[PDB]
């Protein structure tokens, strides 16, 4: 379970088109002049109520 | 000495023999070694002399 919201002043949440990710690596080792060092993402989107 | 591959890759020659005994003779090539990424890194591009 993962959950994202967005407020400022007495709790009053803001609406907006939320893009939120979860990438994730092995170790680092591969960035020595070396693209694509950080492995594979995961990504998802909607609206916040 | 430089040359460069005529049709098929291929590069014929001769040298000069006036030394010792033992003549060693290594030939290199595109990418004469693999100094970005090395010793740190685990996988790599170990193309043959
Ligand atoms: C592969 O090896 C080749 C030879 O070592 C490299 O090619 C270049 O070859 C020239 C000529 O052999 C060397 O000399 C230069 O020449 C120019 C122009 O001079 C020309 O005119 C006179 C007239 O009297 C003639 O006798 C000459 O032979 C020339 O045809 C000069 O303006 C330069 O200052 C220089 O002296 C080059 O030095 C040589 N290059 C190198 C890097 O040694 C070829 O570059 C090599 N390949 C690679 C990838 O490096
Ligand atoms: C959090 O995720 C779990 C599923 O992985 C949701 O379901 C609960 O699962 C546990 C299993 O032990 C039960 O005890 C709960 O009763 C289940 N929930 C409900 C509502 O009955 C859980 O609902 C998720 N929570 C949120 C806020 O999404
Ligand atoms: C190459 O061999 C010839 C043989 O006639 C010799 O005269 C010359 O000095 C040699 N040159 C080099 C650079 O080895």
């Amino acid at each position: 379970n993962v959950s994202v919201c967005g407020l400022y002043t007495y709790g009053k949440p803001v609406p907006g088109h939320v893009t939120v990710s979860i990438c994730r690596k092995y170790s680092d080792a591969s960035d020595c002049h070396g693209e694509d060092s950080q492995a594979f993402c995961e990504k998802f989107s909607g609206q916040l109520n | 000495s430089n040359a460069t591959t005529d049709e098929h890759g291929l590069v014929q020659f001769s040298i000069n023999t006036t030394n010792v005994m033992g003549t060693s003779l290594t030939v290199r090539v595109n990418y004469k070694d693999r100094s970005p990424c090395y010793g740190y890194q685990w996988v790599s591009e170990e193309h043959e002399e």
